[PDB]
């Protein structure tokens, strides 16, 4: 089961990431949420690549 | 609200050129399935719509 | 037709089975699958 798991956390955090690297309003356009936006997607799009890890190591199972 | 009765325009028109369109082997759920299915549709797309075409109250934040 | 907006249309036939070919109607119309037997003799025991 950790194969879904690993597919939706590329596909999500790819997508949050994106979110993040062009400064899109529902995540960096508040007070409380985080300033700089390609920072954020610097350290979410790594753990995209963390769980493509995972996906293609469990995808050979 | 008149975009409301020109999408009930083009959704009625369609639903009764599929009442008489409808395949023959199934009718009796081809054109009960789509033709209630485009009913619901466009009743909460009209729902959502004119909710927001004279709004009582306005959207109102402090985080921006 | 199809039976899907209302039931479809029941009949209530009636059978005579003799004895000689008994056995061979009721294995081929437990085959058919299209007929729904009635207890006819509720008050014996």
């Amino acid at each position: 089961c950790c194969t879904v798991l690993s597919a939706f956390g590329v596909v999500i955090l790819s997508v949050i990431a994106h979110l993040f690297n062009t400064n899109h309003e529902s995540f960096v356009g508040s007070i409380n949420d985080p300033e700089d936006g390609p920072a954020v997607a610097h350290t979410v799009y790594l753990a995209a690549l963390v769980y493509l890890v995972f996906f293609v190591f469990c995808g050979f199972q | 609200f008149y975009t409301v009765v020109g999408v009930f325009i083009v959704v009625s028109a369609m639903s009764v050129l599929f009442w008489i369109m409808a395949p023959k082997n199934n009718q009796a759920v081809w054109r009960s399935t789509v033709i209630l299915t485009l009913a619901m549709m466009f009743l909460m797309w009209a729902i959502t719509f004119l909710c927001q075409l004279h709004p009582l109250v306005a959207p109102r934040r402090s985080d921006l | 037709e199809e039976a899907i907006f209302r039931s479809a249309d029941m009949t209530y036939v009636q059978l005579y089975i003799p004895l000689e070919v008994i056995r061979e109607v009721t294995f081929l119309l437990g085959k058919m699958s299209v007929f729904m037997v009635m207890d006819l003799n509720k008050d014996l025991t």
